Order: structure tokens, then sequence, then C-alpha cells
């Protein structure tokens, strides 16, 4: 089989930038390498076939090049919609064979997050378990620590975050922290408290509420 | 389709495995009929799993 | 073992990037020194200095 | 327009078997090579099979060799992937997609993907809770409300608000996998304060799987 | 990085 290496498995610019992603073939694939780019919740698409050819519709700041074994992807003027992972492809042998992926993220001034909190619903709470959500809104960047205090006792263990992909309008980011307790454990206790360590906060945030507040 | 008696023969077989259920003996047998050119190594692969499920 | 290697790109108008490099210390190694080589033919020949035991590079294209 | 619709994918125990379609139109693949490739966080994209409709050569990856089987049915422009002997290494996206269409020598159009689930689980459908909108979820004059999804099993959900009237300021969190065995994801998105109460908000959960279709209207809660 | 269903994306770190 051919050995297809992508490198670096992860570059971020700033719009506007000329960014390079390379793509190593394992032995001679002539000129039967593809590019394909995938977007937040997509299938994969063709940029370039043929290492050096450009699929109808996609934009000419799209170019690539081949060197030997080595194959190059280049965008000359990075947009936010380029925010994606891109793939190479050879189709020189049988089986056909992808790289690793490289992605790339767009660099942008740093933002604070909006902190939200939300208790578990009166719903929820009819059943036996209940979830507390944590939300940091469109900040920038990724990096951002969540700690769950409960009657001013830090958890561990019980809380899960989730983060979104950049933002197609903004290019930031949103996550979300949840704190799992049961029903029980959730009637015992009354403070419950996120804070939030982020580059955009001259110091942390606590966000709070007291069981039974309205 | 028609067949010829290989093919005959590996289905046959598929047919009779004592430990498939009827899902996967149903499944492998579609599979002779999708890719004749297969037959031989969907056959080996319908053998281990019945002898797996033993 | 895995190792990620973080790479500033700073280049000679003052814009920098940000890469990733990942494998064994010997594969991430060397290539971020071959993604650096291949920069250096559009953007000038370049200088890595390595901090972090080599698992960080500041690589500076002259232009 | 060319179009590739893959369908069938799903929860399937181990040692079982699944039948994957792709509809084709917009092009006849009596002219193309159709592949099978799938897409996996552990081996990522990965060529399962390809054939060509017009003679019927096949081709398959040595991993699925004798397990699955790739076919077509030209007098429905319909291509197929027969799945048997399944395993926890089968859990993928499989998409499918042509080669050599109009001349061109990659993979061009590629359809939406069916994702295929591997495992001995049970189907079980969520449960949709509010993130209703209070004092502690607004600043600035603008207010943050969602759905939480939790409990279920297998992927996929969607989430849409407003029947999709509603996109922006929408976040939909990626689902996490829970210690239990269940996923679960919230939804929010941010809305004027002044709308609050005169603009109606509603999550439109849908978990094919089970068959749980649920819009929960999200309000300020009641002091 | 590896990929997530999820999202189709490949998650860093
Ligand atoms: O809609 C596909 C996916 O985003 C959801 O199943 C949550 O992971």
């Amino acid at each position: 089989d051919i050995q297809m290496t992508q490198s670096p498995i992860l570059l971020s610019a700033s719009v506007g930038d000329r960014v390079t992603i390379t793509c190593r073939a394992s032995q001679d694939v002539n000129t039967a390498v593809a590019w394909y780019q995938q977007r937040t919740n997509g299938s994969p698409r063709l940029l370039i076939y043929s290492a050096s050819f450009l699929y109808s519709g996609v934009p000419s700041r799209f170019s690539g090049s081949r060197s030997g074994t080595d194959f190059t992807l280049t965008i000359s003027s990075l947009q936010p919609e380029d925010e994606a992972d891109y793939y190479c492809q050879q189709h020189y042998t049988t089986p056909p064979t992808f790289g690793a992926g490289t992605k790339v993220e767009i660099k942008r001034t740093v933002a604070a997050p909006s902190v939200f909190i939300f208790p578990p619903s009166d719903e929820q709470l009819k059943s036996g378990t209940a979830s507390v959500v944590c939300l940091l809104n469109n900040f920038y960047p990724r990096e951002a620590k969540v700690q769950w205090k409960v009657d001013n006792a830090l958890q561990s263990g019980n809380s899960q975050e989730s983060v979104t992909e950049q933002d197609s309008k903004d290019s930031t980011y949103s996550l979300s922290s949840t704190l799992t307790l049961s029903k029980a454990d959730y009637e015992k206790h009354k403070v419950y408290a996120c804070e939030v360590t982020h580059q955009g906060l001259s110091s942390p945030v606590t966000k709070s509420f007291n069981r039974g507040e309205c | 389709g028609s067949y010829n008696k290989d093919q005959q023969s590996a289905f046959y077989e598929i047919l009779n495995m004592p430990n498939l259920n009827e899902a996967q003996r149903n499944g492998f047998i579609q599979s002779l009929k999708d890719d004749p050119s297969q037959s031989t190594n969907v056959l080996g692969e319908a053998k281990k799993l019945n002898e797996s499920q033993a | 073992s895995e190792v990620t290697i973080k790479v500033n790109l700073i280049f000679a108008d003052g814009k920098i990037q940000t890469a990733e490099f990942k494998g064994t210390f010997e594969e991430a190694t060397a290539e971020a020194y071959r993604y650096a080589a291949l920069l250096a033919k559009v953007n000038g020949e370049y200088t890595a200095d390595l901090e972090d035991g080599g698992n960080h590079m500041n690589i500076k294209f002259a232009g | 327009e060319v179009q590739l619709v893959e369908s069938g994918g799903g929860l399937v125990q181990p040692g079982g078997s699944l039948r994957l379609s792709c509809a084709a139109s917009g092009f006849n693949i009596k002219d193309t090579y159709i592949h099978w490739v799938r897409q996996s966080p552990g081996k990522g994209l990965e060529w399962v099979a390809r054939i060509y409709p017009t003679n019927g050569y096949t081709r398959y990856a040595d991993s699925v060799k004798g397990r699955f089987t790739i076919s077509a049915d030209t007098s429905k422009n319909t291509a197929y992937l027969q799945m048997n002997s399944l395993r926890a290494e089968d859990t993928a996206i499989y998409y499918c997609s042509r080669w050599g269409g109009d001349g061109f020598y990659a993979m061009d159009y590629w359809g939406q993907g069916t994702l295929v689930t591997v495992s001995s689980a049970s189907t079980k459908g969520p449960s949709v809770f509010p993130l209703a909108p209070s004092s502690k979820s607004t600043s600035g004059g603008t207010a943050a409300l969602g759905c939480l999804v939790k409990d279920y099993f297998p992927e996929p959900v969607t989430v849409s608000w407003n029947s999709g009237a509603l996109t922006s300021g929408v976040h939909t969190f990626p689902a996490v996998l829970q210690s239990s065995g269940l996923y679960s994801l919230s939804s929010v998105v941010t809305v004027p304060s002044s709308s609050l109460g005169t603009q109606t908000y509603i999550c439109n959960v849908n978990h094919k799987p089970s068959n749980t279709k649920v819009d929960k209207k999200v309000e300020p809660k009641s002091c | 990085c590896q990929f997530d269903f999820s999202t189709r994306r490949l998650r860093c770190g």
C-alpha cells in the first residue's frame, strides 16, 4: 500500500495570510493526488485534482503543486470560510489512500466569554437526576478553565465539557460545561458555582445561583 | 439470475451452516448474489463466523 | 511515545502563524524542519530556535 | 445537478448484517466508477470498495474482503454495500462517491454519508429539557436559552430552532458520550432580552433511531 | 488529531 503523510497536523493563521500544507507519498504516485476540504458538519469536497488542477467552482486562491513525492496545497489569502480540515489522497495504486488531515484554524483578536449558568429544569428534577449547565459564549482563544463548586467545595470527576468548532461569522468558540448530580445530592446543597478563567478576563469570573432562588 | 455449479455449491454451504442466525445466513447469501467474483472470500468469512458461534 | 511539537512561524513582515507536529519526538522534529525548509523556498532562509527540550520551536524566515 | 444519497446506516450488533444504498441522480452510474469510503475516529478516511457498473468489475479493501460486497443496479441508478460479520472497527460514516465523472480523475461528488454503529447496546430515545432564560443567562440586553438533549443512543440526533427559521446566534454543542454509554448535548441560542415572552422559542429535536420527535417550548420560568 | 462524528471535524489536543 501507499502511505500519505500530511504536515503539519494543525495550522493557525490570520485572515488574508498565505498558508501552505503538505502531503508526502511513501512512493511514486505520479501526479495522481487530490485535495479535499471538510467543513464542520460536512462531507469531503474536492478542491484540487491531479496535483495541481482546480476543480470547477473552487476559489482561485487555492493552488496545488508537486515535487517528486511531495505535494503542497496553498491558500494564497486565507478566508474565514477556509476554516476546515484538509485531506490529500493518492489514486495511483489500489487501494486509494488518504492522509490523516491538516486542521486549519483562524487567528483573531482575544475575546472574553459571556458566562451564564442554568439550574436543572423542574422537569428534569421530577426524575432522579440534575444537570447544571455553565455556558461560555463567543470567546477566543479556545483555552479556558471551568471549575465547578458546590457549597464552595471544588468538584471533580462529575462534569463534562463540549466546545463548538470556530464560528462562521466571528471565528470564536463557545463551550458548555455540564455538572451531573443525583436529585438527592442536588437537593442537599445550596450554592452552585462555575468559575471561568480565560485570557480575555482580567481575573476569573464566577457565575452562581442558590438552589430555590427564582 | 442463474448460477454455475460452483456458485450453487457456495449457496448450499451457507444455507446449511448450523450456527448462523437467519439475518447472517441471508446476508451472506445476498453477498454471493451481489458479487460472484467474491464467492470464495464470502464463503470463507461465513465459515469463520459460523465457527466462532459454535 | 507521542509528543506535540509546537511551532511559531515568524515571517519577515511580522506576521505570525502557529503549527503543530505530532509523532515520536524524532519524527515530529524531522517533520518540523522539513516544513521549515519548504517554507524557506518562498519566505527566505529560516532559523530555528529550540526551547522546552526541543518540544517548542520559534522559526523565523529572512524574507 | 449531480447528487449521491446514501441510506440504510443504523445500529447493528457485532456479527450482524446491514445493507447500504447509494442513489445517484443527475448522471448515470454506467459512465463512472462508484466508490464506498468510510470515516471514523480510529482510522480517518478509509477506502472500502469500488465498482464499475458498465462491466461489473469490483475491488475491495483487504479489511472488508469477504465480509462486504459492492454491487450496482443501473436500471435504478443505485449502488449498494452489503455488510456482514460486522465488527466494532466498522463503526463509521459511510460515503459513496463517483470517480471519473466528466473525465475528472478524482472523487468529485460525495453523498451526505450514513452512520453505521456496531454495538450491542440498545436504542434509547433522549429526554429533552429546557434551558430557561433567566436573570443568570442575560447580559448586555441579550439572553441565552436552550435545550438539553440527554441520554440517547445511538447517534444521530438533529436539533433546530423554530423549525429552522432561527439560525442566527445558535450554538449546538458536540455530543459527548457519558459514562453510562449514552450521548448528551445542549443547544443554546442568544436572543434579544426584549423578545422573551413575545417571541416563541421552540427547539425541534429528532432522534430517528428511536422514532423520537420532540418540539420543546422554552420560556422564562414562573416565579 | 482525532475525527469526531458529531462535528465531522478533527479535534486536536
Ligand atoms: O446531526 C449529527 C450530529 O451532529 C448529532 O448526532 C450530534 O452529534
